[PDB]
């Protein structure tokens, strides 16, 4: 129960690797 | 993503995957155009490296350390850097090392500063430079990936022109930032030198000197150099001080740091300069003018027949990589070593000369670099003759010819090796045996008369036999011994400083040692270059590259033979070669440190005394770290001792034992693996297997050097600043 | 199946027998961390093989009727034969010696 | 200055966040 | 810090008395067992290209011999390496165990 | 000898003779055997050149001029039974009878 | 740096070390005849000594010397030790090489090498004047070689 | 052409074994690109004595006949 | 994996297939040679390239080229 700021670090972190994926998958955009 | 080591169903493949990571001229589908693209990017993304911890470096300082009250007093004051936090150390550690100023846990500071300056006191200063440095770096990355998008992507004809930036890069960066460094040093960091403190707001109406710019542009005289500066001197008050554009003393400066910035502000003078000279001389030499000739192209010219231009003729070595950076980290590392032996004799720090263990930290540094720069210079060096010579083009020249006989300069440089090696050590073999006798008298003493002679260029007028600066009416000591020779001659007439000093036979003997080690080292970094194309045992080593393992153990043997067996051999004697040039630098200190000069001129010239004066005697205060009573602040320093002799004989298991054993264990490994119920659910990926050959020599190399490292860098720390 | 066996025997020796000076070594330039193994530098050692002394210190007499003295003074607890000098010394073990013959051992 | 009020109380975790998260960041690339 | 240290004082400190041979020998047989540390990681391959360089020269002035010059085998270095990496790393702790037992003794 | 200074070996043992000290127990075992004139060494080491020299005309005899056939070696059953007898067995009693008369003298 | 005979800092270390050497000299008993060659040794330390003094010596007591080619210490480098060992070692060298041009004819050069008759070895005394004789000879052997070597591909 | 059993030198266009002499073991007429069997006293590394060459390698060592006395 | 390159110096004493451990080579007839074999290697995907060919190999310069490439479950010869 420490550091609420870096807990919203790591999940958005994860949430970049998932867009990062999506980003593959978009391409030409 | 290399498809050719993708299809590798073992470990291996992670490490080259990173070991040829940066191995950009052998990935997959590999062109002329992506290999100078991506380097670029790599450039861009290495500097930018270098300013995020250039910026680290200055946060810590302004977060951390007591500087503020360092210019108050600095001599009694120890300098400190960042603050330490570890849940892992106990109090009774914690205790000895919080000492100086600061409440919380303080390492020492060992990177001294170069940049003395000022300091801009206090108040929201420093991280604000350093975040724009940082933000700099990233802009500096992100500038980077904007020249990889496409249509904004340099051609060919930008990096390959002898009519290209070979001339404005040049003429540019370091003159540009010479009359503004000057601009910026002496008179931005004069209140650091005397006290004329100036906002950034009017530097036009605060002139440093009596009279500015119009005494320079007159022809007749500068009228600079009619005003000397007051020897006592404090950063705030200029005690008796005489403003002046040049102020040389020739001699040793009561503060260390330079001679009241006058070498400083030579330096990029003599630059500008240097730009002048040579911004105008390449100039033409380029003149950006097409050549005429249109036989480069054409339908009409076919086939190979003529060359593209007799004077043209340089591709070669324009095109390749590994040549230029072979060049690069040679002339860089000529000046390196130059540096090097430029921090001793001529320190442009302020109070190195009473302080002690910052001193030996960064010439070491430097000097083992420079042994890396020249390394990495020769083995690219390698790669250029592997896979970018070609006989067919540099025919009749002078570097073809020289491969067609280069056994002979191999014959020389062998017979120069074993010469420099049975008279330096047989010399040392007599000099221990002899005074284990009880007789150090019988010993075959030596004299180097000629580094002798270099203390007789002094000035010494007190000779008289007949050498040169041995008389003050001599035309040749009269010519231009008007202005800086008096402080010469009394800078160097005195046993407190560092210029020149004393030179005997434990001087010499070591000298003669590191002549022999160097012309070896040389031999084998230039021959591993010369037979990377073919030898007699193995004339097709062209038709592989430059990391392989062998040609066949038969035929008496081809164990390592490659150009990248030549490089992993050569480390070897860098460290050790380099580590003599350090063994002998540590004790032309602390033989005057501790004023008792008369232990080295005495005792090294056996080896013995090198065994019992510093690998025994200095190592006191390092073992001493963390006795079994009370431990104190060199205990994390006499820990790293240990764990250097841990990483370094770790090395020892991937060098004297190879690869077919741990094939043979580890398929045992992999067969109790399934055989062992409920492990036997657990599967992995990439087939356990070995180390490649190449790798294997190559990580334990990386063990070698680096245990190594740290068996000298807990060393000189912990034994230096136990005894001061 | 032997070596894999002997392998495992190795490592588990290794890892621990070399691993504790790895430990102990870092407990010591660590700080107060020595301080408190201690009491664990009073385990292993005279915890075993002390009672094998004891053993041969009432081996005569007892399963040794016909003998007026120990097999050596090695064991013999606190009977020390000296010729002006120390001959021989009932070897008190402690401290490390249950680490050296564990890097012995490995 | 901060002495044991702002940045040093927050980097026990950051100074081991990042090496877990890199050597998970790089397996996860090579298992890709 | 307590036993390879404090043992040099009974080693080097004895030029001046009749113990002098045992810091030689001690002081030499680094020399033979660093000496393998010249077989124990190099390979015929590379000293084998050396020998012709030098085999050269002999074909300059013929003083090569009918004896083709070649490079150790393979396993005969090994075992030179062996050789001189037990010898080497027992005239050490022989001069050692044969130092300290005579001053302190 | 005096030829390069060397003669600082010879360390100060006593006994009106200067040297290298030994350290392979010769000393001791001379005194467990009862040897105490110089004559008794003499005597030995000469008794040691004759059976020296009759292994080398051994050696020597059942091969140049001798030579037992391949069925002498698979007399295993009767090389056990001279070796643990008439080696080890006359051995520890031909030692053991000397150890006895010679006892006194030490 | 001044010669030891004038040096008052060498003379000190002569009686130094015979000072050390005393202590371990009067512990035994002069008259003993195992122990009067001590006497003699002292004799041939004593005898050293001045010798070493006409050559230029180190303040110290650490005798230096010259090798710069100095006339007045010719004997330290140049004449003495030096020639010498150029001459008796091309004297061993050349004689080696004059075996090497005997070591081809019919019977085999491996025995010609190592199972050498000892009356070449006997012959060795033919060089006693070397130099321009072995310059010729030499020359020849890189003459009749005609650039015959080794690849090296 | 040239009969058997004369001394050779090596102009290979991969082995420069530059003029090594040698003598033919024989000539063969079975026309092929590197037929030619030569004694070669440099035993190679590889241990063997005589190898296969070219018709380029040698053309004549004599290169005298009338004034060779 | 690896890539086997045969020279033109082949003399066909089928000293490949005799090394060869895993008969990587294979001797065909030949119009240009003085016993008549050439070696060829056809099963160069199961090639290993441990290089003792070169051992038997008679010529000055080896006859029998194996080329260090690629390495694959069929060239690491291993059993898992
Ligand atoms: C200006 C500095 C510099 C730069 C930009 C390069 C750049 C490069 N080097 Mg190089 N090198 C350098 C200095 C440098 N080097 C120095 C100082 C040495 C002497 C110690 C070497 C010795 C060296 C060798 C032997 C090799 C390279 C190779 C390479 C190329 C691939 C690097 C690699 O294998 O992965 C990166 C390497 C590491 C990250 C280091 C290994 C593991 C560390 C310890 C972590 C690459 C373009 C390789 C090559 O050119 O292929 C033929 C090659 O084999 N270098
Ligand atoms: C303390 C260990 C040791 C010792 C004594 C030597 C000694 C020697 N090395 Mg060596 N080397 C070593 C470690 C060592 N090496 C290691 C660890 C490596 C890396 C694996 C190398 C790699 C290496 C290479 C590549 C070469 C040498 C060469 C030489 C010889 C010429 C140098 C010389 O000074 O002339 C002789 C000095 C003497 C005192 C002769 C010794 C006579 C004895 C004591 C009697 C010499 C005998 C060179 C060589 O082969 O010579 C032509 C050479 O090219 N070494
Ligand atoms: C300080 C250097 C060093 C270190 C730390 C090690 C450590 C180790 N070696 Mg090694 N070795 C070394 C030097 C070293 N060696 C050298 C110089 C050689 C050449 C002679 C060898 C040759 C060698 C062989 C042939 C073997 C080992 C094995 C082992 C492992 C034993 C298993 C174990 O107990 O794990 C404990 C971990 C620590 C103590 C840390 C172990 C990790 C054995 C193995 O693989 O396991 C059975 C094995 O067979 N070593
Ligand atoms: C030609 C290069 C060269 C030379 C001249 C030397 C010379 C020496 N090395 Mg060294 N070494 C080299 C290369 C070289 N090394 C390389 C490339 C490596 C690998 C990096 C090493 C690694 C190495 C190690 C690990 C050690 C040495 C040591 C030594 C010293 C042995 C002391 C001795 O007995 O001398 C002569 C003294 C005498 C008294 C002669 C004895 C007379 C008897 C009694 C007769 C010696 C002066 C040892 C040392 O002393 O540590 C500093 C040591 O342990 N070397
Ligand atoms: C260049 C510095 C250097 C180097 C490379 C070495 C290297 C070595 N030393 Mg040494 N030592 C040094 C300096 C050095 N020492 C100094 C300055 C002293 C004090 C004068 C000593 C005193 C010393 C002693 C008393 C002994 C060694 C021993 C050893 C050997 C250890 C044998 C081994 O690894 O088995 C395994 C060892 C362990 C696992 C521990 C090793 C080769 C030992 C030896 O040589 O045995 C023959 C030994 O007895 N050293
Ligand atoms: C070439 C010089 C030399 C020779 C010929 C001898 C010969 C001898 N020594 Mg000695 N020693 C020497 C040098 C020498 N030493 C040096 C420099 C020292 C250090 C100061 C010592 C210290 C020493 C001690 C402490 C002792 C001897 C002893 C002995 C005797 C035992 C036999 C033996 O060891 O066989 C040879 C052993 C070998 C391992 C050589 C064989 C292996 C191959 C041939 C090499 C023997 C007659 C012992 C004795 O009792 O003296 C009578 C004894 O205790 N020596
Ligand atoms: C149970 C067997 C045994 C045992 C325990 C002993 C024990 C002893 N013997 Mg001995 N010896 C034996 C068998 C044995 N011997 C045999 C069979 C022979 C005939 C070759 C000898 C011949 C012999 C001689 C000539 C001498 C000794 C001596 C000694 C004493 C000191 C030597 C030593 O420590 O090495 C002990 C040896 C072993 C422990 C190995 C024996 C193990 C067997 C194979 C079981 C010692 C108490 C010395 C002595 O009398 O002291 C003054 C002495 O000079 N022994
Ligand atoms: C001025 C002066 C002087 C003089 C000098 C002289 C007379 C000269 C010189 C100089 C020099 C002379 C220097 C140098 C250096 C060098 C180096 C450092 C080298 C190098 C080389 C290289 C680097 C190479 C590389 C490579 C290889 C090997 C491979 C391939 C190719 C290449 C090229 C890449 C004096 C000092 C006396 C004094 C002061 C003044
Ligand atoms: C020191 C030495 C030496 C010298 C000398 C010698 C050699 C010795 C000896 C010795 C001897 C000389 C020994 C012995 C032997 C003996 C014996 C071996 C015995 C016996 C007896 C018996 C066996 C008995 C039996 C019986 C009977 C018959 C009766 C009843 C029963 C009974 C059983 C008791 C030398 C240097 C040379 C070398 C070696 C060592
Ligand atoms: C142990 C050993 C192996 C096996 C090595 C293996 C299995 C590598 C083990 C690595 C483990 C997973 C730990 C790696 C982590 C390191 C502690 C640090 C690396 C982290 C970064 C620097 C990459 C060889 O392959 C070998 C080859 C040739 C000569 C000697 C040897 C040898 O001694
Ligand atoms: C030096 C070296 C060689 C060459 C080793 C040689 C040439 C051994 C030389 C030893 C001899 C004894 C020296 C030559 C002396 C002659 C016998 C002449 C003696 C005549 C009188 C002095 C008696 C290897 O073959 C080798 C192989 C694999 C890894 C490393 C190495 C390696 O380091
Ligand atoms: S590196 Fe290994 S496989 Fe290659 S020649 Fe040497 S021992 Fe043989
Ligand atoms: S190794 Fe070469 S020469 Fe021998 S049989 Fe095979 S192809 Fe022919
Ligand atoms: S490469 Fe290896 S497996 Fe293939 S033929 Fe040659 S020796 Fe045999």
């Amino acid at each position: 129960m420490i550091t609420d700021n870096q807990v919203f670090v790591a999940l958005i972190m994860a949430l970049v690797c998932g867009y990062l994926a999506v980003k593959l998958a978009k391409q030409l955009a | 993503f290399s498809q050719a080591l993708a299809s590798d169903p073992t470990t291996r493949r992670i490490w080259y995957g990173i070991a040829t990571a940066h191995d950009f001229e052998s990935h997959d589908g590999m062109t002329e155009e992506n290999l100078y693209q991506k380097i670029f990017a790599s450039h861009f993304g290495h500097l930018a490296i270098i300013f995020l911890w250039t910026s680290g470096n200055l946060f810590h300082v302004a977060w951390q350390g007591n500087f503020e009250q360092w210019v108050a007093n600095p001599l009694k004051t120890k300098p400190l850097a960042h603050a330490i936090w570890d849940p892992h150390f106990g109090q009774a550690a914690l205790k000895a090392f919080t000492r100086g100023d600061t409440v919380a846990n303080i390492s020492y500071s060992g990177v001294y500063h170069w940049w003395y300056t000022i300091g801009i006191r206090n108040n929201v200063e420093l991280y604000t430079g350093a975040l724009g440095l940082l933000v700099l770096s990233a802009v500096f990355l992100l500038a980077g990936w904007l020249h990889i998008q496409p249509k904004f992507k340099p051609s060919l004809s930008w990096f390959k022109n002898n009519e290209s930036r070979l001339n404005h890069h040049l003429a540019g960066l370091f003159g540009v930032s010479s009359l503004a460094w000057t601009g910026h040093l002496v008179h931005v960091a004069i209140p650091a030198s005397r006290g004329q403190h100036v906002g950034w707001d009017n530097f036009i109406m605060t002139p440093p000197h009596p009279a500015g710019l119009q005494p320079f542009f007159t022809g007749n005289w500068s009228v600079y150099a009619q005003s000397p500066d007051s020897m006592q001197h404090v950063f705030g008050t200029s005690q008796g001080a005489g403003t002046a554009i040049l102020t040389f003393l020739g001699g040793f400066h009561p503060q260390t740091q330079s001679l009241w910035l006058t070498d400083m502000a030579h330096h990029h003078l003599a630059i500008a300069v240097i730009f002048i000279v040579a911004g105008h001389m390449y100039r033409t030499n380029f003149g950006i003018g097409h050549n005429l000739k249109t036989i480069l192209e054409a339908h009409r010219p076919p086939s190979g027949r003529l060359g593209k231009g007799h004077i043209g003729i340089y591709q070669t070595l324009t095109n390749s990589l590994h040549f230029q950076l072979g060049l690069a980290l040679a002339s860089l590392s000529v000046v390196t070593s130059l540096v090097a032996q430029h921090m001793y004799a001529m320190p442009p720090y302020a109070y190195m000369a009473f302080d002690y263990v910052t001193q030996s930290a960064l010439y070491t540094h430097h000097q083992y670099i420079a042994g890396l720069l020249i390394v990495g210079a020769f083995a690219h060096g390698a790669i250029f003759f592997i896979r970018d010579y070609d006989p067919e083009q540099n025919q009749d020249n002078v570097l073809a010819r020289m491969l067609a006989h280069k056994e002979a300069v191999i014959s020389h440089l062998s017979w120069v090796s074993l010469f420099l090696g049975f008279h330096t050590l047989g010399l040392y073999v007599h000099n221990d045996v002899v005074v284990a006798f009880g007789n150090p008298e019988k010993q075959i003493l030596i004299e180097p008369i000629f580094a002798q002679w270099i203390q007789a260029t002094s000035g010494k007028m007190l000779y008289g036999f007949q050498v040169l600066l041995s008389s003050s009416t001599s035309n040749a000591s009269v010519a231009a011994q008007q202005l800086w020779l008096p402080g010469w001659l009394e800078a160097v007439n005195n046993e407190s400083n560092s210029l020149f000093l004393t030179i005997g036979p434990g001087d010499f003997l070591v000298h003669h040692a590191i002549a022999l080690g160097l012309h070896t080292t040389t031999l084998i970094l230039v021959k591993g270059a010369l037979d990377a194309r073919g030898s007699k045992l193995m004339p097709d080593k062209k038709d592989f590259g430059y990391s392989f393992p062998c040609d066949g153990p038969g035929r008496g043997g081809t164990c390592d033979i490659s150009a990248w067996d030549a490089f992993y051999l050569a480390m070897f004697w860098m460290l050790n070669t380099i580590g003599w040039v350090t063994f002998y630098w540590h004790w032309k200190h602390l033989s005057l440190w501790q004023g008792n000069v008369a232990q080295f001129n005495e005792s090294s010239t056996y080896l013995m005394g090198w065994l019992r004066d510093y690998l025994w005697l200095n190592s006191s205060p390092l073992i001493n770290g963390y006795n079994p009573y009370g431990m104190n602040s060199l205990a994390v320093w006499s820990w790293m001792f240990l764990f250097a002799h841990l990483v370094w004989a770790t090395g020892f298991m991937f060098l004297i034992s190879w690869r077919g054993y741990w094939q043979e264990l580890i398929e045992t490994l992999a067969w109790a693996h399934e055989r062992t119920p409920l492990a036997n659910l657990i599967r992995w990926k990439d087939k356990p297997v070995a180390l490649s050959i190449v790798q294997a020599r190559l990580v334990g190399l990386v063990h070698f050097t680096v245990g190594y490292i740290l068996t000298y860098a807990a060393f000189v720390i912990a034994s230096t600043a136990g005894k001061f | 199946a032997i070596i894999s066996h002997l392998n495992w025997v190795c490592i588990f020796l290794g890892m621990h027998s070399f691993g504790l000076y790895i430990h102990n070594d870092t407990m010591r330039a660590l700080g107060r961390a020595q301080d408190m193994f201690s009491d664990t530098a009073i385990q292993l050692q005279p915890v075993f093989a002390q009672w094998i002394q004891q053993i041969h210190t009432l081996a005569p007499g007892n399963t040794a009727v016909n003998a007026l003295a120990t097999a050596s003074y090695a064991f013999g607890a606190d009977t020390v034969t000296v010729g002006s000098k120390i001959a021989m010394m009932p070897i008190k073990l402690g401290t490390a010696d249950f680490m050296v013959h564990h890097i012995h051992a490995f | 200055m901060s002495a044991s009020y702002l940045p040093s109380i927050l980097v026990p975790t950051v100074g081991l966040i990042l090496p877990f998260a890199s050597m998970a960041i790089l397996f996860i690339a090579i298992e890709k | 810090r307590d036993f390879l240290w404090a043992q040099a004082s009974q080693v080097i400190q004895s030029y001046g008395s009749s113990l002098s041979a045992y810091g030689l020998m001690f002081l030499g047989a680094h020399f033979v067992w660093a000496f393998s540390l010249m077989f124990l990681f190099s390979g015929r391959g590379y000293w084998q290209e050396l020998i012709e360089s030098i085999v050269w020269a002999h074909n300059k002035l013929k003083v090569a011999p009918a004896i083709a010059p070649r490079a150790l085998s393979i396993t005969q270095g090994r075992a030179v390496g062996v050789a001189h990496y037990l010898l080497g790393g027992i005239a050490t702790t022989w001069a050692f165990f044969l130092a300290r037992i005579i001053a302190v003794g | 000898w005096p030829i390069v200074g060397q003669q600082i070996l010879n360390a100060d043992v006593g006994g009106g003779m200067q040297g290298i000290q030994i350290t392979s127990g010769l000393f001791q075992l001379w005194r467990a055997s009862g040897i105490v004139n110089e004559l008794q060494l003499y005597v030995t080491a000469l008794g040691g050149l004759g059976m020296a020299g009759l292994m080398i005309f051994a050696g020597w005899f059942h091969y140049h001029k001798a030579a037992p056939k391949l069925e002498w070696f698979q007399n295993v059953e009767s090389m056990l039974n001279h070796h643990l007898a008439g080696l080890l067995g006359l051995g520890s009693l031909s030692w053991a009878g000397h150890q006895i008369h010679v006892s006194l003298p030490i | 740096l001044t010669p030891c005979q004038q040096s008052e800092a060498f003379h000190k270390r002569e009686i130094n070390e015979v000072r050390t050497l005393e202590n371990r000299q009067a512990n035994y008993e002069a008259n003993s005849p195992s122990y009067l060659a001590l006497q003699s040794q002292i004799d041939q330390v004593h005898k050293r000594f001045d010798k070493y003094g006409t050559l230029l010596c180190g303040q110290d007591g650490l005798p230096h010397l010259i090798t710069d080619g100095d006339w007045r210490h010719a004997r330290e480098f140049t004449i003495p030790a030096l020639l010498f060992l150029y001459i008796t070692g091309w004297i061993g060298w050349v004689g080696r090489s004059y075996l090497k041009y005997t070591k081809e004819t019919k019977n085999p050069t491996e025995q010609e090498i190592i199972l050498d008759v000892p009356m070449a070895l006997k012959y060795m005394l033919s060089g006693f004047l070397w130099p321009l004789s072995a310059w010729q000879e030499y020359r020849s052997g890189q003459l009749l070689a005609k650039e015959d070597e080794i690849t090296v591909s | 052409m040239i009969k058997k059993g004369s001394l050779v030198k090596i102009l290979r266009p991969e082995s420069f074994w530059y003029n090594e002499v040698g003598t033919v073991v024989n000539v063969e007429t079975s026309k092929v690109l590197y037929p030619v069997l030569v004694r070669f006293d440099k035993v190679n590394y590889s241990g063997l004595n005589s190898t296969n060459f070219s018709l380029d390698e040698l053309v004549e060592i004599k290169v005298e006949i009338k004034s060779d006395t | 994996a690896h890539t086997v390159k045969i020279y033109d110096n082949c003399i066909g004493c089928t000293q490949c297939v005799r090394a060869c451990p895993l008969d990587v080579l294979e001797m065909v007839p030949w119009d240009g040679c003085k016993a008549g074999q050439m070696a060829s290697a056809p099963r160069t995907e199961d090639c290993v390239g441990c290089k003792r060919c070169e051992t038997a190999c008679p010529t000055d310069f080896l006859s029998i080229r194996v080329y260090l490439g690629g390495e694959t479950t069929r060239s690491m010869g291993l059993a898992y």
